[PDB]
């Protein structure tokens, strides 16, 4: 079927990179070391 | 208002007429002790503390929901109220309708509550550090309990305490006086006349407000000591009950965010014009009657920046708590933006400059010039202890003194122990204590008969003492005070023990040794005393102090001490700064010219190269009168020549001269030459710590006190209060000032430029008329839901290293939002942004099928919702929902494109004047607000469900890079001009850019 | 008047002249080497995508079945009596039937003649221009029985039978399969073809099903579809006179004045249909002819 494109590969890519950077910022605004 | 002379006559009830023993049983109070500790907080848990009631405060539910139905939000709410009625009026018409009308209102409630939400924190966290500097330094009350004298709490005190009060204090509460010595209190506040009343424990009057045995609250005392008995706190006072009702504050206007307001209302008038114009236009263009007040809704989000005012306060707040946090407390938030606008700084020499730590150091008798004060090693002096005119100097610098060491002494040294008195009086004691002997019994054997302090009007000390030997005449007259005016005072002086005739070759000597020791940077002080004949004077005679009758001339002059009061650590750095950020400094001390002008050099006030008048004279060996004025960039302004001038010289010499120096100058003069500061059109600061400061503290635009040595008077009559009364932390403050512009301009640049990538879709769709590129779902998520955190995070950011090296701004003429500021927001970066947004939409539909010369004209049957054969680039065909899919999938692109033209955009807003690479990442703030707004991006983009709730669609990996080559375009483009701007100052990029 | 104009230094609404020809001058390099780099941006963009396919195609599929005439709200309400009622929605199906004439059809070279009856489907080939143009599988009005605007112009429209031709997506690339007899259990009786894909009109409520009267397809063949000779489509590049299947359904003998909503429904494996788009692979049409 060269109709259909995996969007779940995609969508769990943009969720992962989301959660990812949603982290890494909580870390910063909340750093402990990072002055 | 009506509320004074007439609301206070009548509601008086006085004590005055009760007695010691009387006031003692009725308050209750130990009249020698005062009350103890435990009877002290009974009281104060009994009445309540000693402050006025507050007035209501607005509860927590009360702002939150002022704030959800704010002005802004009400567009939103009507908008979501509209889409609610639309869809009910839909779900009444044909069966099985869609969720669209439904979504999109719930959509705008929960940007609502999220938006207000925001602002509640951010409002919620300006009204709590704000709050934080009424309990920075509270006022404290000099109260006597258990015997001991303690500093509390102002509000701590409660009625029957004995409170003291001296020469600057306010006065706590209204009090009955039951000791006093000449105290002078000021019934400005209270009757409206400044002349300064005296009060004294005697009862003098009937009537409250005319005795002289009642200090009221809010007064000061001007001049004296006293003490005296709380008999009413809190809203008890007299001044209490007018003080709480009628003395209310009137509505300050602040120019930082009046001038905001005043551009909110422009850019609000021109955002709804071009929303009605395009209302119409939507309605014109057969649009739906509810798509139109979208539309609507949308180009007034995206053109309104509805967050200036919340900006304006973060930074206020912001920079008032790291001025705090540096030793400088501002009373009011409007001097918090007057400093940044600083050009002239009159500081003091002694208490500002200096740390008025004096030490005895050379001394001048003999006609010869001694060191002395050894390192405590018991070596004594440089010279013989047993020299006679040492033994008259040592005298009259013991007996003349007014200063005496405290208890708990004996175990330390005499160079690290605590004293009572002037740092030149314990300076003094401490010298005559380390080499001489004991003061406490040499001042009881030279008995004082009576003494005269030191008063402006003389001049002078002065102390009559009766000597208890046999060999001198029963009188022995002693007084310091200014070597040149002690000097004229005197027809002999005492050498190796012989008197002997005051010649022109003694005068001569002298003045070489003051000018050696001035010079040196050293404050010298005169020394005199006379053994008045016993035939005029017998053993019962009675010197008179009111009537002066004894001789106050042709005295004895003994000799000269000078002492050593070393600058603060950065003051040289502080001038320094000054000198390269174009703020002219003055120094405004009543201390010797030479010792003045010495300090002034050294401290860096009058830098090398630079001299005045005298010095050119005496390098060339002419008369001064016969140099030019002119020639000289610096002066020393002598007290007696101020006094003497008119404003037309005033005004000559603050304006042809860049090193002035105001020496032997009354505290009073200050005003004069504050009001001739001010007439150069410059924004003055003046330093000050006295109670006849006052006036030049109140007319000067910036008031500085200082919060150590400082009095009341000085505290509540300035601006800010320096906690460490450092000269530095004033250019530290001037920074900071400097920095609020700075960090609120780059804020602006920022939030006022996602304007044109914002707005410019609209634009082109209905210009061009192909497909739009951007919706309103898609703006409001960008405004109010992402760039949120990052217009707060530009007002975190820190100074450039030019933050020093630049002119004082005038408020006259630059201000925040001006032409170069639009030129940039609205035609650089602005137009690359939206060029970026543009691309990725070209990219998105070229990909999908609709090449982007095909797209112009297909906007109408794009719309159109049963034309459901539109033919695309390839000839293929499409439907209404397939081809609404793809706008929208667009509209998430160029949020993302946005989103990636912000990055660059925040960064290249860290600085306006240096290279980022010089700056450097140090916001933590901006860094995590760049990962929140990629990541909320990314979520409002992949998450399950966003394609049927907000209109949001997943975007495919090869688009996230689209906009990336217009990130990167912004970047260098914007360091190139800050390039251009630092490699050629003053030039047309400067003059046409630099906003 | 001073912001207005100044003759002291000759300043324009703020600003001289030099300034401000220095401004429109730099404002013009500017702004044209921005639209400048737009355009190389958009060229080297071009230089991707292929010129005779797309580079995404999930977003059209399965193809949206529509209808001609395309009215507003697929509503077709006349009035049978009037001349006039039904001059637009004959005006519409006449708009795009011309282009299928056999005076259209007359270049043997781009115009090839296909089986009258279902057969497989025509493959070009691969997607270039090796072989330059495609020929076009020809395509008569006279396949549609009684409304091909040959015989009867009203098309049905006049004594209240209308006739509304339906149509499939055109998809480039697109192989339409056909449901198989094995699973033939769910959607109505018709014609099993298995070289034509087929399209079944039904009503929509229990009112509908019973006022809607007796349907009358019309196709190639006489099979209720599309013929499968008639895919793939290779793009307005490969074949620019390409014309797409077509068939018609006549309502007979339906209830005067009154509005009934008919859905034609066409079947197939790569034929599927949405909750929130009511045009992909079936469509709602909703009549009243008032006499
Ligand atoms: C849609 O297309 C179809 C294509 O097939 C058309 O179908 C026609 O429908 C009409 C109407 O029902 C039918 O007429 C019936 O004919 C019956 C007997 O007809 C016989 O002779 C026909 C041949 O002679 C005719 O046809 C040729 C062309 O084919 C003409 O040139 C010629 O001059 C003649 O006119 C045979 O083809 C047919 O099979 C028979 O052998 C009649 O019994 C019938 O009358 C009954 O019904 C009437 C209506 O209620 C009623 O009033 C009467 O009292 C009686 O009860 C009716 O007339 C055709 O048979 C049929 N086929 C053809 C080929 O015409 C259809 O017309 C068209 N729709 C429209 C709107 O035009
Ligand atoms: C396909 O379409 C046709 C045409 O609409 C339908 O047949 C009927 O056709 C006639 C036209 O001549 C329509 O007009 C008239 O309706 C009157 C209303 O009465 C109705 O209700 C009574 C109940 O008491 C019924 O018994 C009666 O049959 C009607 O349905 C009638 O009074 C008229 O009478 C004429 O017809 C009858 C029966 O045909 C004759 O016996 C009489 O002598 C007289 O000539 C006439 O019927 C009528 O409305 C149409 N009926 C409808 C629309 O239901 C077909 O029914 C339709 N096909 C299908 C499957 O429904
Ligand atoms: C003070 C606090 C501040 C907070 C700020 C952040 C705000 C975050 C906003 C929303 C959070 C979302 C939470 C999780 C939502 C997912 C719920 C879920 O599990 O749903 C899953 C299903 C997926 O189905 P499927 O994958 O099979 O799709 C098939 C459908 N087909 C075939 C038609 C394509 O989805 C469905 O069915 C139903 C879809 C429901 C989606 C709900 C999303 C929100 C909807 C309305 C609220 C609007 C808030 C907007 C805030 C914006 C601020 C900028
Ligand atoms: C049918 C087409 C309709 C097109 C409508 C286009 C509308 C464009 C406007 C978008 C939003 C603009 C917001 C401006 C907000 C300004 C706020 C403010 O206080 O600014 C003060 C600033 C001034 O700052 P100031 O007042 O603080 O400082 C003044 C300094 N002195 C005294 C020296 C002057 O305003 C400006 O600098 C002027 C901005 C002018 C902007 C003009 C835009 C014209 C738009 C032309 C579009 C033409 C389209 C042609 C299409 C043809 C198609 C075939
Ligand atoms: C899975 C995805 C994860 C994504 C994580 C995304 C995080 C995004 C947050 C920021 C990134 C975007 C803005 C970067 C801004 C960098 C600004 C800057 O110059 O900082 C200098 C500064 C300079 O300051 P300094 O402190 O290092 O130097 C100071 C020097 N003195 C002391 C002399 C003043 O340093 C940094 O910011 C450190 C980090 C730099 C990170 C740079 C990343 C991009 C690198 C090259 C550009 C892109 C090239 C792409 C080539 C592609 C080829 C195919
Ligand atoms: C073949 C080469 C390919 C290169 C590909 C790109 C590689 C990455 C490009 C830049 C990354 C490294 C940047 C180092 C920057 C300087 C760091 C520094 O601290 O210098 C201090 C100096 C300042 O020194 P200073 O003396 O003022 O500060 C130090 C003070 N003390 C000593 C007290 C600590 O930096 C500058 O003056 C910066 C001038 C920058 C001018 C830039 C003009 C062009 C605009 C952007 C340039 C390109 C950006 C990247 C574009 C990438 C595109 C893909
Ligand atoms: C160093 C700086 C300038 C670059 C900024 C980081 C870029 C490279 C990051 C920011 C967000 C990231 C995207 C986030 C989500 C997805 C979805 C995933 O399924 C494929 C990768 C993709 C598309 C990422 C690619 C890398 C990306 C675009
Ligand atoms: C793409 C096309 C249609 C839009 C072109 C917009 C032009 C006509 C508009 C857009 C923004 C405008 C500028 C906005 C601000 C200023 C600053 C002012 O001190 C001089 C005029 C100047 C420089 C304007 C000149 C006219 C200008 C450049
Ligand atoms: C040295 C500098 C100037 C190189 C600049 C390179 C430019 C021309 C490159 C860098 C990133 C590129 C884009 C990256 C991703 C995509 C998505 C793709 O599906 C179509 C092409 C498109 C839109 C590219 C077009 C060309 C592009 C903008
Ligand atoms: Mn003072
Ligand atoms: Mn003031
Ligand atoms: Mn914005």
């Amino acid at each position: 079927d060269p109709f259909y494109y995996d969007y779940e590969t995609v969508r769990n890519g943009g969720l992962i990179f989301a959660a990812l950077a949603f982290i890494v910022g909580l870390i910063i605004i909340l750093s402990k070391r990072l002055r | 208002e009506r509320d004074m002379d007439e609301l206070k006559k009548e509601v008086s009830m006085d004590d005055h007429k009760l007695s010691l023993d009387e006031l003692h049983r009725k308050y209750g109070t130990d009249l020698s002790r005062g009350l103890t500790p435990a009877r002290a907080a009974e009281i104060l848990a009994r009445d309540g503390p000693n402050a006025l009631t507050p007035p209501p405060t607005t509860p927590e539910w009360v702002k939150f929901c002022r704030q959800l139905f704010g002005g802004f939000s009400m567009l939103l709410w009507i908008g979501a109220i509209l889409c609610f009625l639309a869809y009910g009026i839909q779900a009444a018409t044909e069966e099985e309708p869609q969720n669209d009308n439904l979504y999109l209102g719930v959509v705008l409630s929960a940007v609502v509550i999220i938006t207000g939400c925001f602002s509640y924190y951010q409002e919620a966290k300006s009204s709590k550090i704000m709050e934080s500097f009424k309990n920075m330094v509270p006022q404290q009350a000099l109260v006597i309990r258990n015997g001991e004298k303690m500093s509390i709490n102002a509000e701590e005190v409660v009625v029957g305490d004995l409170v003291e009060v001296k020469g600057g204090d306010r006065i706590p509460a209204d009090l009955r006086i039951i000791s006093a010595n000449g105290c002078k209190v000021d019934n400005s506040s209270l009757t409206g006349e400044s002349e300064p009343q005296t009060r004294s424990p005697d009862f003098t009057n009937e009537n409250p407000l005319e005795t002289r045995n009642i200090a009221f609250f809010s007064t000061n005392c001007v001049e004296g000591t006293a003490r005296g008995i709380v008999v009413y706190t809190g809203d008890r006072t007299v001044m209490g009950r007018i003080a709480t009702l009628a003395s209310g504050l009137e509505g300050g206007q602040t120019p930082i965010a009046a001038e905001i307001e005043h551009f909110i209302h422009i850019i609000t008038g021109v955002a709804v014009f071009l929303g009605v114009s395009f209302f119409i236009l939507s309605l014109i263009l057969e649009y739906t009657w509810l798509e139109a007040v979208i539309f609507l809704i949308g180009i007034i989000v995206a053109n309104v920046p509805e967050g200036l005012l919340a900006t304006v306060t973060v930074c206020l707040t912001l920079t008032a708590k790291r001025m705090a946090r540096k030793n400088c407390l501002v009373k009011n938030l409007e001097a918090v933006e007057t400093l940044g606008s600083t050009s002239t700084i009159c500081s003091d020499k002694t208490g500002t400059l200096t740390q008025n730590r004096m030490t005895v150091a050379h001394m001048w008798f003999d006609n010869q010039i001694h060191e002395a004060d050894t390192t405590e090693n018991q070596s004594g002096v440089s010279f013989d202890k047993t020299s006679a005119t040492w033994l008259a100097l040592s005298r009259i610098a013991g007996l003349c003194n007014r200063a005496v060491f405290q208890a708990n002494q004996e175990n330390l040294p005499i160079l690290k122990r605590a004293v009572a008195g002037d740092a030149s009086e314990s300076a003094l004691l401490k010298c005559i204590e380390l080499c001489c002997g004991s003061v406490k019994e040499m001042r009881e054997r030279y008995t004082k008969i009576v003494e005269i302090p030191f008063n402006s009007t003389n001049k002078y000390q002065l102390s009559i003492h009766k000597n208890p030997n046999t060999a001198e005449p029963r009188h022995l007259l002693v007084m310091k005070g200014a070597p040149e005016r002690i000097l004229d005072r005197c027809s002999s002086i005492l050498i190796h023990g012989k008197e002997q005739p005051l010649d022109e070759e003694l005068k001569d000597a002298f003045q070489n040794a003051y000018l050696e020791l001035g010079g040196l940077g050293e404050r010298v002080l005169g020394f005199c005393h006379l053994f008045l004949p016993d035939e005029q004077f017998p053993e019962g005679f009675q010197f008179d102090t009111d009537d002066v009758n004894f001789p106050l001339d042709n005295l004895c002059f003994v000799g000269l001490i000078s002492m050593i009061d070393p600058p603060r650590a950065a003051v040289p750095d502080a001038v320094g700064k000054c000198r390269s950020a174009g703020i002219k400094v003055i120094m405004v001390t009543g201390d010797h010219p030479i010792t003045a002008k010495a300090i002034a050099k050294g401290v860096g006030i009058i830098s090398e190269g630079n001299e005045t008048v005298e010095d050119i004279a005496a390098r060339l060996n002419i008369p001064v009168s016969q140099v030019n004025p002119r020639d000289a960039k610096a002066c020393v302004v002598h007290g007696s020549d101020l006094k003497d001038m008119t404003s037309e010289q005033l005004d000559d010499i603050l304006k042809y001269h860049t090193e002035i120096v105001f020496a032997r100058t009354s505290p009073q003069q200050k005003l004069i030459i504050v009001e001739g500061c001010q007439r150069q059109g410059a924004i003055v600061a003046v330093t000050g710590d006295g109670v006849n400061d006052s006036p030049a503290l109140k007319k000067a635009d910036i008031g500085v006190a200082m919060g150590i040595a400082g009095s009341d008077v000085s505290k509540q009559a300035a601006d800010m209060i320096l906690l460490d009364d450092n000269f530095a932390s004033i250019v530290t403050g001037v920074e900071e000032g400097r920095l609020i512009f700075d960090n609120l301009k780059k804020s602006i640049a920022y939030t006022l430029t996602s304007n044109i990538p914002e707005i410019t879709p609209f634009l082109i769709f209905i210009i061009a008329n192909i497909p739009l590129p951007l919706g309103t779902v898609t703006i409001l998520c960008i405004d109010l839901g992402t760039d949120m955190v990052p217009a707060i995070s530009l007002a975190y950011e820190q100074a450039e290293s030019d933050i020093m090296k630049r002119q004082p701004r005038n408020p006259k003429t630059d201000k925040l939002v001006n032409e170069r500021l639009i030129s940039m927001a609205y035609g650089q970066i602005g137009m690359i942004q939206a060029l970026g947004g543009f691309f990725t939409y070209f990219v998105i539909l070229a990909e999908n099928g609709f090449l982007p010369i095909h797209l112009l004209g297909l906007r109408v049957n794009w719309d159109d919702r049963w034309i459901n054969d539109v033919e695309d680039s390839y000839g293929q065909q499409w439907t209404y929902e397939q081809r609404k899919i793809v706008e929208f999938t667009c509209h998430t692109a160029f949020f993302v494109s946005i989103v990636v033209v912000q990055w660059a955009d925040l960064v290249i807003c860290k600085t306006r004047r240096n290279s980022v690479f010089q700056q450097g990442m140090k916001n933590k703030i901006l860094i995590f607000g760049l990962f929140e707004e990629t990541a909320l991006a990314a979520f409002l983009s992949y998450c399950p469900g966003m394609g049927v709730a907000l209109r949001m669609y997943p975007l495919k990996p090869t688009w996230w890079f689209c906009a990336f080559p217009y990130s990167l375009l912004i970047f260098v483009y914007d360091e190139v001009r800050k390039l251009i701007i630092r490699r050629r100052p003053g030039g047309w990029v400067e003059k046409e850019t630099y906003y | 008047k001073k912001f207005i104009w100044n003759s002291e230094k000759k300043e324009f609404l703020g600003r001289t002249g030099g300034s401000w020809f220095k401004i429109l001058l730099f404002y013009v390099i500017f702004y044209g080497c921005l639209a400048g780099i737009f355009i190389g941006t958009i060229q080297v963009m071009l230089l991707t995508i292929s010129e005779f396919k797309p580079t995404y195609q999930d977003r059209v599929a399965p193809p949206g079945l529509t209808q001609i005439p395309q009215s507003q709200k697929t509503e077709i309400s006349f009035r049978p009596n009037d001349p006039q009622s039904y001059e637009s929605y004959v005006v519409s199906i006449v708009r795009f039937l011309e282009k299928y004439k056999d005076l259209a059809q007359k270049d043997d070279m781009i115009f090839e003649d296909c089986g009258n009856v279902p057969s497989e489907l025509k493959e070009r080939g691969e997607y270039n221009n090796e072989r330059g143009e495609r020929k076009v599988c020809r395509f008569r009005l006279e396949w549609l029985g009684n409304c091909s605007g040959l015989n009867d112009e009203t098309y049905g429209y006049k004594d209240g039978k209308p006739c509304v031709i339906i149509k499939l997506n055109r998809v480039l690339g697109f192989k339409p399969k056909p449901p198989k007899n094995e699973s033939l259990e769910t959607y109505p009786v018709m014609k099993y073809n298995p070289y034509v894909l087929p399209v079944h009109c039904t009503g929509k409520r229990d009112e509908d099903k019973e006022k809607v009267g007796t349907m009358e397809y019309f196709g190639l063949g006489g099979y209720p579809g599309f013929p499968l000779q008639y895919y793939p489509y290779y793009g307005k590049l490969l074949q620019p006179k390409y014309l797409q299947p077509l068939m018609a359904v006549q309502f007979t003998n339906l209830t005067m004045d009154t509005e009934i909503r008919i859905e034609c429904k066409a079947y197939g494996e790569n034929i599927g249909y949405s909750e929130k788009d009511r045009f992909q692979g079936r469509f709602d049409v909703k009549i009243e002819v008032k006499s």
